[PDB]
Formats: structure tokens, sequence, C-alpha cells
């Protein structure tokens, strides 16, 4: 049934999928949902630690981790701004 | 209330350096407090700054420890070197500890942007865009692309007419150099054209888009340029001016929820809804990568209009038409 | 925060079930793909041997990429150290089939993220296209082949013994090659759980003759398989118990890696299968035949 996909003229480059049916739920024909903006749609009825490359749910939990503590005492990346600050 | 005590516990130095006045805002990328910046604090160090050229309240920007050292350093260095005048936020100092860091950026009084978004004369918007586009021209003179353009990113104050940039962590530069030294049934491929099903028929064939293209996609949804939406491997400068055009379309339209999009495909569908998918496919093709929108439902030409014309005709998505910042300034906005 | 590409085995194991607050809990098991992959990524990116302070696996992956190796030997004991994998250990022991593919996909994605996030070099197509594999080698202690029960089928175990015999290489089909004897149109079919679905009609619109597909034997694609006869030497021996010899199946790269007389320690999966009563009929015997599938050899 109807759909949309962007791709490459050569197809050497992988494409971008947008398989979409405005009637998603039955994927045949329906009216309740919509993928496009509605002019009046106010609603009216009418983390990840890159420093320690580990997922987490609350910040305080990640602090006590051994990996996080080890970096804190390691002070070797602070030369950058200090060099500019003193200038 | 608890903020002063916790910040003092973490950083005893500020307890003697500043008496924190109060908190003025909480960002998704950092925290902003306002502090009474009168210690010795040589007025020369605090001089030639967009606010009054003196020594007075300085906002403290508490940067989340989660952010990478390289990212925070690029931000804190582009604050220092490339931003010291021309209606930009200057930075004088910063306090660092083992983990967390604070920047010392002079406070700029302002007001919420949702208060005066529908009851402001045209001249105020004219001077607003004048200030923004002057700052944009200075940024391009510096050679950096802001790439994250939104109302919060530029604080404004109507009483004094003050305007300063903020929340610009996603600022980066273009390539700035280009080198060219030289120059029937087979499977699910049958789905529509071959290209539709090449991906499915094989086992996750190739993977280029997110592996060898990988382009750049950072910023806020609904303000991206078509090249970014299409994930092209080369974009020069015009994303910022496209975002500016989006802003002016927002301001000409008295309705708070301009866009509800939260996905790339949804945003592209919104762009096809507002503007013809015919010209969208044209632009995608001429950018150098294919496009195919076979969605039957909702294919009719979109309402284009149903001051306004001159303001709406400046939305050109290819690099062979649009002009520079001073060129947009040339249009009459400076009555007396 | 990294790129991802799904594998064919992952897609096959896609069909989820409900009753798990994450959703996506494979029927019959308790494995959840999202949590397993997240825990594996966290463990891979953060683990030290406690030289005991450095990132243990980050280097190993680095040398792997540098040299071109595609096999990661994983000491199953390590997972008991880290707090997260305390359950992934039992999940790996009980449901090896899905877990191994999950770990393999996670490892490939980890390699891609490692190479890309540091901007080392732009030649990533080779690694993006090649395969990877993980081999556990330190499963917990076992009690001898005699002491396993029928409920222990499709579990992970280890054995020690002496090699006696090894059958020659046996070709194993993977892709069958059919031809239409009236239009020369050729098709390829991929084996599915040991069954090949022969076509019933030429798929050409011009040629639609029924039962015109023939099989060309030499044009198929085959794999490698070998059978090893092992004289086990269990640590604990009950009263009056004598030896026998066990059958091991080795596939792909492990063929020809053992010679008779060698003393080895193997880690593999415990299997079962029924055997045809006679070649003429297609009747099977109720009593099953047991063997082992080799996944690691020390
Ligand atoms: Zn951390
Ligand atoms: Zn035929």
């Amino acid at each position: 049934y109807p759909h949309v996909y962007l791709y490459d003229l050569w197809q050497t480059w992988a494409p971008i999928i947008t398989l979409e049916w405005k009637p998603q739920e039955l994927t045949n024909l329906d009216e309740l949902p919509y993928p496009i903006l509605k002019i009046g749609s106010f609603g009216r009825c009418p983390g990840y630690c890159e420093n320690c490359r580990v997922k987490y749910e609350s910040l305080e939990q990640h602090i006590v981790s051994e990996k996080h503590l080890s970096f804190a005492e390691n002070d070797l990346n602070f030369e950058a701004i200090d060099s500019l600050i003193e200038n | 209330k608890e903020e002063m005590i916790q910040l003092y516990h973490d950083l005893p130095g500020i307890e003697n350096e500043y008496k924190l006045i109060d908190k003025i805002g909480e960002g998704t990328f950092s925290s902003v407090y306002k502090a009474k910046d009168i210690t010795g604090k040589i007025t020369k160090k605090f001089a030639s700054h967009f606010w009054n050229y003196g020594s007075n309240y300085v906002a403290l920007k508490k940067i989340y420890v989660t952010s990478s050292p390289q990212r925070i350093y690029n931000e804190l260095n582009l604050l220092y070197i490339m931003t010291g005048s021309s209606r930009v936020a200057p930075l004088c100092d910063a306090k660092r500890v083992r983990d967390q860091v604070i920047a010392v950026l002079p406070y700029y009084p302002h007001e919420e942007f949702r208060t005066f978004y529908r009851d402001l004369p045209i001249k105020g918007i004219k001077k607003y865009i004048w200030e923004l586009l002057r700052a944009l021209k200075f940024v391009h003179s510096k050679g950096i692309i802001h790439r994250d353009i939104k109302p919060t990113n530029f604080l404004f104050n109507l009483e004094l007419g003050r305007g300063v940039l903020v929340d610009f962590g996603l600022a980066e530069a273009q390539m700035d150099y280009k080198s060219m030294i030289s120059s029937i049934q087979n499977g699910k491929v049958v789905h529509l054209n071959n290209v539709n099903g090449v991906d499915l028929t094989k086992g996750y064939p190739k993977n280029e888009t997110r592996r060898i293209k990988r382009a750049n996609r950072a910023g806020t949804r609904g303000f991206r340029a078509p090249e970014v939406l299409m994930k092209c491997g080369a974009q020069s400068t015009k994303i910022d001016i496209w975002s500016v055009g989006v802003i002016l379309l927002s301001l000409l339209g008295r309705r708070f929820p301009m866009f509800q999009s939260l996905d790339d495909a949804d945003s592209l569908l919104e762009l096809c809804t507002i503007f013809g998918w015919k010209e969208l496919r044209k632009c995608a093709a001429l950018h150098g990568l294919g496009f195919e929108a076979s969605g039957l439902i909702w294919d009719k030409p979109n309402g284009y209009s149903n001051c306004f014309q001159v303001l709406e005709q400046c939305f050109e998505m290819d690099p062979q038409k649009r002009s520079s910042a001073e060129d947009l300034l040339k249009t009459p906005f400076f009555n007396e | 925060r990294s790129g991802v590409n799904t594998l064919d085995t992952s897609s096959s194991s896609a069909p989820p079930s409900e009753a798990s607050e994450p959703l996506r809990i494979i029927w019959g098991t308790n494995v959840s793909i999202q949590e397993c992959t997240t825990n594996f990524r966290n463990f891979l990116m953060s683990f030290k041997y406690k030289t005991d302070e450095e990132l243990y696996y980050i280097k190993q992956l680095n040398e792997m990429r540098e040299l071109g190796t595609s096999n990661l030997n994983l000491d199953a004991r390590n997972l008991l150290a880290y707090k997260q994998t305390e359950d992934l250990y039992h999940q790996l022991l009980n449901y090896p089939q899905e877990v191994i593919s999950i770990m393999d996909q996670t490892i490939k994605d980890c390699m891609v993220s490692l190479i890309v996030d540091n901007n080392l070099d732009y030649d990533l197509d080779e690694i993006e296209t090649k395969f990877y594999k993980v081999r556990p080698y330190n499963v917990g202690s076992c009690k001898g082949m005699r002491e396993l029960n029928p409920n222990d089928i499709d579990k992970l175990i280890n054995l020690k013994g002496l090699v006696l015999r090894s059958t020659p290489v046996i070709p194993d089909m993977k892709v069958a090659f059919f031809k239409c004897n009236v239009c020369d149109h050729t098709m390829a079919v991929e084996i599915d759980r040991g069954v090949i679905q022969e076509p019933a009609r030429c798929e050409r619109i011009d040629c639609n003759e029924p039962n015109s597909m023939s099989l060309i034997h030499n044009r198929c694609s085959f794999a490698d398989k070998q059978v090893i006869k092992l004289q086990e030497t269990p640590d604990f021996v009950p009263d009056g118990q004598t030896p026998h010899s066990i059958s091991l199946c080795v596939y792909d790269e492990l063929v020809d890696s053992c010679r008779a007389g060698d003393r080895i320690e193997v880690t593999g999966t415990f299997r079962s299968i029924p055997i045809r009563a006679n070649s003429r009929q297609r009747v099977l015997k109720s009593l099953y035949k047991t063997y082992v599938d080799v996944v690691h050899v020390k």
C-alpha cells in the first residue's frame, strides 16, 4: 500500500525509509490518526555519560561509580582553558 | 535556597568570592544563576562589554559534568577568543574543580519571549532582525556556523533593546578547504522500484547512510535546513539563514505551536505538507541524492498564501540563489 | 549513542511477547534484547581485571581491529565480577542460542562506534561488512556427561578428553541452485532450519510451466562440517563406571584443528536429535541420540 522512501541515484548509498500510511493501525484504510500537522492542535479536546560511556537513570548513582571517581582525581585535561584564562 | 548551600559545599571558593543572588534559569544543557559580581574584580577586566561598560551582576553558568571535556573546551574558548564585541556575550573567568565547572558571563536582564510574541509593532521586529542579522554577519566573518538557532539562543530585552547570543554549544565551522588534486523476481527488491526493496532483500545490505555518510545532525527539530534533513555530505553556510527564515515565518504567524514535529521523517512530511512534494523531490534530486514520494493520500498542491509576499519569497533552498546577511539588511527596515 | 545495523539472526529472533515491562521478551525465554545489549555494552566499555587498572577489553578490541581478527575469546567467569552481568551470566548459560547473536551484534556496533567516535581513519567499509564472533571458554564446572538429564538440552557445558578419530570434511549445503529446463532461468534458495523449499513453478511471466525446476548439484554453495570422536576423562567417577566416546560437531573455521592423541578441553552446547530407523522408510525412533556442538576449544 502507499509509502515513501528516499534513496540514492546510484543506490550505492543506503536509503532513508519513511514507510507511512495515514491509516497506520489497520495499514489498509482508516481516518482517526494523522502524520501531518493539524492547523489547530493545541491539545484542546474539541541520561548518558559521555565522560564515562555508560548509561544511567539518576545522576547521583553514576557519581559513586569507580570509573567516574577515577577521572575526577585525574587532572591532565585542564591545561586548555587555564592557558587562555591567564592570558 | 538549597542551591547556595550545595554550591558552597561543592565549591568553598565561591562562598568567599561571590554571594549568589538568585537563580534566573535552568537549561537542558546547563544551569544559569545570577550573582552579585562586585569583588575587587578590576573594571578593566569587566570593561568594554555590551552591558554598560562596568562592573556589575555576572551570571554563573554551571556546566553539567556529563558534557565532554572537548566540547566544553571548544565552547569556553570560542567564548574567549572569537567573541569579545559586536553584540556578543563575552567571558572573563571560570571556576573549575575536579569534576564540575562554572563560567562567569556578565548578566543581561531580559524577559520571556512568549510574553511579547503577538503584541509588538512591526518596527520592533525590524530592529530585532537587524540586531540578529548583524550578529550573524559577525559570526560568519569569524567563519563559524551557529547551527542551533532558536528564540532562547538569543536573549533580548525590550526596555533597553539589548540582545545577546546564548545556548550556542552546537557552533562549528565549515570544511573551510576543499582539495581536488585529480578530477522478473530477484527478491523483496521487487517492492515498487528495485531501490525500495534492495535494503530488505539482502541482509541489512551495506549500511552507508549511518556509517559512511554519517554527516552531521545536531540541533533542534523543525529548524533544520533541507540539506541537513536529507543528511547530505556537504553544507556550506545557509543553514543559519534558513533557520532565520523559519523564525520570520513563525513571527508573521500568530499561533504558539508552529511545529509539533519530533522526527526527521515527520519533519520532512511537514515540509511536504506546507510546500509541494513536487518541488521537494526536485530539490532532493538536484542536491545529488534520490527522492521518491509515492504516498497517494494528501498529494494535491499545498496552500501557498491561502509585506507578506516579499517576506515569503525569500525561502530558497539551493546554494545558487540566496544572498548574504547584509543583502537581507538592505531591504527597508530602518525608518529614521 | 552509536550506529547500529540489525543482523539476519536478530531479525529472525525478532518476534516478541508481552508480560515483560520492557516488552520484547522472547517467548519461552526470559531474555530481553534491549537490556541484554545495554548491559553488554556497559560491561564491554567498563571493566578492569581487578595493569589491573587499565581498560581490559577496550585494548583487546583495539588490537583486534588493528590485526584484522574476527573472534573474541570471552572468559565467562569475568561476568560474575561486574555487578550488572550477574544475571547475564545465567542468561548466557541457559539460552546460548539467542544470547550469542545478541553479543555478536553488540560487539560489531561497539567496534563501529569505537572507530568512528575518535576519527582515526575513514576506511570503515571493510569492518562494517565483515563478520564477528564471540567464543565463551570458561563455563562453570560440570559433573560429567553421564550426569546430565533430559532437561539440560540446549545448555552450555564443558568437557575434557582424548581425541581418537575425526571423519573427513563433509560438505553441507546452504544455498540450492535450481534451473528451469524450458527457459534456462536459474534461481537460488536459502536453507531454512534444514529444509529447502523447492519451487513449484517458474516465476517468469512468459514461462509458467509447473514442475520444471531441476537441481544442479555443483552450482550450490556448501559449508564445512566435521565429526570428532572423544574419549572423555571426567574428574569425578561414580562407582563401577566405565568410559565411552562422545561425538562432537565442529563447523566452519574449527575443522581440522584437532589431531588424534591431543588432550583438549571443549566448551559446547548439549543437543539431541532423532534418527531414522532405516533409509528406505521415513520413520523415526522414539529414543533420541545425543552429541555436542563445539563452540570453543582449549
Ligand atoms: Zn561518568
Ligand atoms: Zn521457466
